[PDB]
């Protein structure tokens, strides 16, 4: 509804998908809607545009090409590097983990089973590891 | 254009175009051949206004056109008058779609890129387009003159 | 009349939380006549607590729900045992009284301190003599709750 | 505390400066405004008891807030609220004497809004309470003073929520 | 170790460590502008 | 301030300022302009006036400056004018204030520590004081000087 | 540092440290003791090395000090070779510590955007260093003046 | 969020009114200033840039904000601190065109001012780099617009101290 | 985070100065006990399971905490008390490594006292348990490193206490 | 001077000085030394002084040093400097004669008309005097530099 | 709080063991350097204030720390800072009289890492300020006490970092 933010979903090919136009066409009209996609991630993962050295290109480039879904992509911006940077080295560990769940798979956890499920497996395996979880959970796939 | 715009919103939301997307292609196509004749004087003196646009732009930067300046030279400043006629160009087509769809995909996004390379100052680019904008805008009715100078404004804005 | 002063830095510890000579300040007109007998240190620590010196120590930074748990903690030396008891602190600072003699009566922080010090439990405890020490862990039996 | 002169005070003295043009225009700024300011707490006590009549009036009484299972319910807690509003009213008329918010900060905001999450408060029905007698107190003391005395009771209520 | 009067002592608040003017002395420099035309001349 | 003492004894007796103290922070107000200019006046003038309470010190106390004296050497008399310098701001801070709220905090509480740990005489920062008086006074009208006079006889006051 | 690079990819996999991240941390304790002096010696020579560079600089690229040059003026220069000055700092500390770490922090991470937003030509800044480098490095012997070229060049690539 | 329009109605909603006179008349004093908005908006949306640089010049930088020790020195703090300059001009033109504040407390003030206070950055200069973008806008954008543009510059700077 | 280096680095850094005598002296009294503090790491590392057996031998299990009504019955919490031994032995190694207490405020303390005040966690159980560790450790790391590793064990233990 | 003004009174009427003439004579005669003083401190920094107004003044309006500016060029710029040391050596003149009858004969009355006759903004030129009074402002002690402006104003003041 | 002869006996206590000879040896090992400790704790004593003065000289004054923007400055803070200074020389005395530093962490640096952070006290500033007064008492206590005085000091400063 309107009540609530708005879902950007990347229904628009993308793929390269070609045509039936000039083979070397200035104009493409629809390759600037996947790159409002693009800086839209970017905006729910981290919550605003990271500066120039930081963005992750090559995982951009894949998008855009058609080569792997949105889901890859969050991934990809999931488990990088200027991410466990922000958030997960200067916070206490478990702090680290509630503020990274609201930003992976939108809301608060809501219980400590929940909670303590992702610290022990963050003490086995660290950044990587909770963001597996986040990322690969059932729930995740049910919403996203 | 203005209707490639429309539809694609229309087609990514699946659905029909709206009241309001209808009346702006209406108010739009009204204005068909007002804004040819935008386009029309606008490439009828297109070399009068890049040439006088570089005089103006070499004034408020005159070391571009100095020892360690992009543009110095006999040749560095050919090139760079090209690309003041390149952009020229693209506003008319802009004025003339309505948008700036076709002036994006051809010399805006990829352009901190390219010249970031070339190692041009891309602000300085910016005031050719100002430049421009000041010669055209002289060359056209006060309502005209308007109407082409959002285009001019965008790609000043764009390069930024 | 050094056991004077041992006494009466004993009471800016108390009241204070620290002796304030090291900085310099002292409440100084009261300070005399405790040393001289004419009022107690019961009459002495009363003048302490409604000085400048206090106000803008422990009074000015906080609210007047923290001012009540702090004056517990220097005019009794224990902690606010009950709900009840909140209430009927917090509406003593609350309230004006009014000014009776030179002044500030029942003020907020004014009232608050006589209220304290002028309770039974206060004058039993420490009643007239004793300068108030924290009652912690080996002194009384504590409250668990 | 401080007011509109200690900020400054206190603003140059970490840099160890003396006052110089940029300080003396503010200051001045506020004592320009210091006369009304005065005529203001003026209207704004002794109409006190008035402006809580006035404000519980629109804003809170005559509702559940009032009935059993309500907040206010009990002479106990309808004391209890109509006590705090007037605490409101006493420290915004500080505030704006001081020509400065801190002591809203220091004296009133700290911790009140986990206090009231702690005894159920209801802090948006509080903060309708704190904008009822903003809307009465702006017509009591007129033009001169209505701008002013209205920001503090603003930085009240967004305080809370 | 010595005169009291040393009194000529300016009193102003001196530079941060990266002020515009800590470098403005050898900003003055070997180039041809408006600090390279000889004053005497 | 006038303005924060007054308020601080409202609010602790949990009360509304009185006719009294409504009256004394209308005729402070009324005095702004003109406690601005004394502190203007005293701030355009510090330099003279640190250096001639400065000489009329070591005159007095010429064994400040001597082989075991506190400022003895033209670093330690560097530093002892430099605290001249200190007290003269604070005092153009609590001429426009009104009190001595942020004089106090800044420096004289504490004062005594201080200078007792660092072995000066503070009875001869008194007398520094004094001669800044002396020098501060002859560049200010009658009624400017006595109201400036009052904040610096405090200062020489609290070291005491 | 060479340390905290080493553990916080260890803590990141929750295992105590490995033979490969001891042994670099064993020949940078080593390394330090030379690490530190080379920092001494390029302080040391501080003033000269920026003097030196910004002439090297300014002939390589004299339309920076040039009527639309962004370090055109006596202070406009003056600022250039304090951001010169930064630089050779931050340098300094790269080489001490045996990893970049704390200069990337300091000044590449946003420098983009700082520059961009002054107007300031980032690929002559990044010619700045560089004529650091070569003044730093005739002040130390062959072995040393190749570890602190590293580090130069580092800079100088992430203004790129 | 709500503008100028949805303020109105959800006023009315709320007391399931039909739009009567007064509102309407409301309805209207915006729509009669809609177009200058526009325009004002393609004035600082095209000089964002600029605006932000002169701002900075005239109300932040060649300070001790910027040396060691100030709390935009280092590139990443220097690159925060002009990022957040850029979200306060983008919002407040969104404020502007919708021609109600409402947008700048839901995702611009709300926990600003503790969140400042917790990485201790400096209100008082913050806000002098909001009223100078202000300035600089007022000048762009011409009599037309200029008043209009600036009190959502106000709204923001109020909401802070 | 901080390691001794960069503990200097940033003390002069927001002084704006490059590092002098006084810096460089500090910097050399952690490099010249640096192969020392590597040699412990490894000690530790290898005998980590052991060290927290041995410790929770001496310290925790045999008694009421591991019994009906204790804190570390259940096969659930017994895991997750041993699980946070080793958090604080492995972190402790770490501190001692970089020569720098930082990371234990920042990923262990912070929080930490409340967090075990609101499940109930006996902290003077765990503290024990700390200091029983620190026990077999600077036996098993020898004269060498013995003190140096201590120090972060009484650092950990006097952050819960 | 204060006499040739005044004197001009006297012999005009065919009479004595007045009581009034001549207090105003020993008035000025005692403000001399100071006077002085203003006028070497100024004499003693004159190249700081005009190099730091040149600079000042290029940034407020730079155009002049540029290809269609009348101080274009290093000998067309080693020239309008020089008019900036002949406009300070004028004011320190008037500083010591106490009017402006030497500034005045000297350096304005025909100006405005040789400025013109050049072409040359004449607001540009007042700006670097303006610019040339806060370099030399700034070599004086707070007394004197007040002293010193005065004559600064003054030429400030005539070229408009 | 406790001392060698007092920790002795509870470490036995909750083994419930007799003294016996291993006990009885640490025992002796504290008497027979308890007549020196005496000695060192009546110099530094009577000459508490020389090596507070001696060491703020040293290690704090002359310096931005005592410059407006500095931590110590205000005679408010300078007063509070020397204050510290004294707590912390008079502490490592009785420290070092009980040779056992378990008072440093029961009345000293329990909770004062924090309370530094959340003051802004400069934390290795005021260790400096530490390792200065060690450096004045070791000269004056002599070879028989300069050891001993010593690691009380460096308790109290890692205790710190
Ligand atoms: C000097 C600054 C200061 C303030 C502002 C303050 C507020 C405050 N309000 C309180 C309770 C309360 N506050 C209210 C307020 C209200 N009830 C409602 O339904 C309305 C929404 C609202 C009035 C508009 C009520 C009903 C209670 C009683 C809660 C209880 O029964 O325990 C209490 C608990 C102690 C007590 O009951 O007195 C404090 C401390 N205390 C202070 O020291
Ligand atoms: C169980 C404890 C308890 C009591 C008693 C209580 C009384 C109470 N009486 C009220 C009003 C009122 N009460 C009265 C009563 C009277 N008028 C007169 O002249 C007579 C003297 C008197 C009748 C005998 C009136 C006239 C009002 C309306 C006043 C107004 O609206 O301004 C209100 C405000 C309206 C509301 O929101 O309910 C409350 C809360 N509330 C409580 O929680
Ligand atoms: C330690 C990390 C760090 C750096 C590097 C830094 C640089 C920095 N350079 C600045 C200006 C400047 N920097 C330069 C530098 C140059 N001009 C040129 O053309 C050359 C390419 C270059 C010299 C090599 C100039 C000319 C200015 C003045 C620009 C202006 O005022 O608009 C300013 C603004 C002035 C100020 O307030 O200090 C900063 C903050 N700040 C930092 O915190
Ligand atoms: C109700 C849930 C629950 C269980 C089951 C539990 C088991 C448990 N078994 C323990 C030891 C032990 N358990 C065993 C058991 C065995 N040895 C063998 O080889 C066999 C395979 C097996 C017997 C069938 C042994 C030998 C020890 C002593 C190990 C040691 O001290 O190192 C201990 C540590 C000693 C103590 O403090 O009590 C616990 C807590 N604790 C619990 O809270
Ligand atoms: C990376 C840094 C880090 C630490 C240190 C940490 C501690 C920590 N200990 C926890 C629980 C716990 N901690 C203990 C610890 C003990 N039980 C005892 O009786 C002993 C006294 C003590 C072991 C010596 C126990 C039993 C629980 C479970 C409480 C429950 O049942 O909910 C929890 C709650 C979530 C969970 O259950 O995993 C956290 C976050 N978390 C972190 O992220
Ligand atoms: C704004 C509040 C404030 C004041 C006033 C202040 C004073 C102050 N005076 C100092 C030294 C000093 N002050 C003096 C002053 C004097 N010597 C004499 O004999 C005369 C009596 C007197 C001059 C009138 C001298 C000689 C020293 C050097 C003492 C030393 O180095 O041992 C120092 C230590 C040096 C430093 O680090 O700055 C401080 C902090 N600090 C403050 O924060
Ligand atoms: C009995 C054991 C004990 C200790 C040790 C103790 C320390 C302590 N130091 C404090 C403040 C302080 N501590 C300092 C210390 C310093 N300033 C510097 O710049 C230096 C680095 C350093 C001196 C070497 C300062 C300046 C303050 C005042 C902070 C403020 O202005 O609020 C405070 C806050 C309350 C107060 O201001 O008195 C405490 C409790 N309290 C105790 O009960």
């Amino acid at each position: 509804t309107t009540l609530g933010p708005k879902i950007f979903k990347l229904t628009q090919n993308v793929g390269f998908r070609s045509k039936g136009m000039v083979q070397n066409a200035g104009v493409v009209t629809v390759e600037g809607s996947v790159q409002a996609l693009i800086t839209a991630a970017y905006q729910q993962i981290f919550g605003r545009q990271l500066y120039q050295g930081q963005r992750l290109k090559v995982a951009e480039i894949k998008l855009e090409n058609g080569e792997t879904t949105v889901k890859e992509f969050v991934r990809a911006l999931g488990r990088s590097e200027i991410f466990r940077k922000l958030y997960w080295e200067p916070f206490y560990v478990c702090k680290a983990i509630e503020y990274i769940h609201r930003r992976l798979l939108g809301r608060p956890t809501y219980d400590r089973v929940e909670n303590n499920r992702y610290f022990d497996i963050a003490s086995k395996k660290g950044f990587y590891g909770v963001v597996d979880a986040m990322l690969n959970s059932n729930e995740y796939q049910e919403v996203f | 254009s203005v209707l490639t715009k429309a539809i694609v919103n229309a087609d990514a939301e699946a659905r029909y175009l709206s009241p309001g997307e209808l009346d702006r292609i209406k108010s739009f196509v009204a204005s068909g051949e007002r804004r040819l004749r935008i386009a029309q004087t606008l490439t009828e003196a297109r070399e009068r206004i890049v040439k006088q646009a570089g005089d103006q732009l070499f004034q408020i930067r005159p070391d571009v056109v100095s020892p360690g300046g992009n543009a110095y030279g006999e040749k560095m400043t050919a090139l760079c008058l090209r690309d003041l006629d390149y952009y020229l160009r693209l506003v008319t087509y802009g004025i003339v779609a309505g948008d700036v769809t076709p002036i994006e995909e051809i010399g805006i996004i990829g352009v901190k890129e390219m010249y970031n390379s070339l190692q041009t100052p891309i602000p300085a680019v910016a005031e050719g387009v100002r430049a421009m904008k000041n010669v055209a805008t002289s060359l056209l009715s006060g309502d005209d003159a308007a109407e082409a100078g959002f285009y001019f404004d965008y790609l000043v804005g764009a390069m930024q | 009349s050094d056991e004077k002063e041992r006494v009466v830095r004993a009471a800016y510890r108390q009241v204070f939380e620290r002796d304030l000579k090291a900085y310099g300040q002292s409440v100084s007109e009261a300070e005399s006549k405790v040393k001289n007998g004419e009022i107690s240190v019961r009459e002495f620590v009363r003048r302490l607590g409604k000085s400048e010196l206090y106000r803008r120590e422990f009074y000015q930074p906080f609210i007047n729900s923290r001012v009540l748990e702090l004056a517990f903690k220097h005019f009794l030396g224990r902690a606010p045992e009950s709900r009840a008891e909140v209430q009927k602190y917090f509406s003593i600072i609350s309230s004006p009284i009014v000014r009776g003699q030179s002044s500030m009566p029942s003020g907020g922080l004014y009232a608050l301190i006589d209220a304290l010090i002028d309770s039974e439990e206060y004058t039993s405890i420490f009643g007239e003599d004793t300068v108030p020490y924290l009652r912690n862990l080996g002194v009384e039996a504590q409250p668990s709750w | 505390m401080q007011d509109a002169i200690t900020a400054v005070i206190n603003n140059y003295d970490v840099q160890g400066k003396y006052l110089d043009g940029a300080a003396l225009d503010k200051l001045k700024a506020y004592f320009t405004t210091g006369a009304v300011r005065v005529r203001a707490a003026a209207v704004i006590s002794s109409n006190a008891t008035t402006i809580i009549k006035e404000a519980a009036a629109k804003a809170l009484i005559y509702s559940d807030l009032t009935r059993p299972g309500g907040n206010m319910y009990t002479t106990r807690r309808y004391a209890a609220c109509i006590r705090d509003m007037d605490y409101f009213l006493r420290y915004a008329t500080y505030a704006m004497l001081a020509g400065d918010p801190s002591i809203l900060d220091e004296r009133v905001l700290n911790g009140l809004k986990e206090t009231y999450n702690s005894l159920g408060v209801p802090i948006a029905a509080t903060v309708g309470g704190i904008q009822a007698m903003k809307e009465v107190v702006g017509g009591l003391v007129g033009p001169d003073a209505a701008k002013e005395a209205s920001i503090y009771f603003d930085y009240l209520s967004s305080g809370l929520s | 170790r010595k005169v009291i009067d040393s009194i000529k002592i300016e009193d102003p608040v001196k530079p941060g460590d990266f002020a515009n003017f800590l470098d403005m002395a050898r900003g003055i420099e070997s180039r041809t502008g408006v600090w390279s035309i000889s004053y005497e001349s």
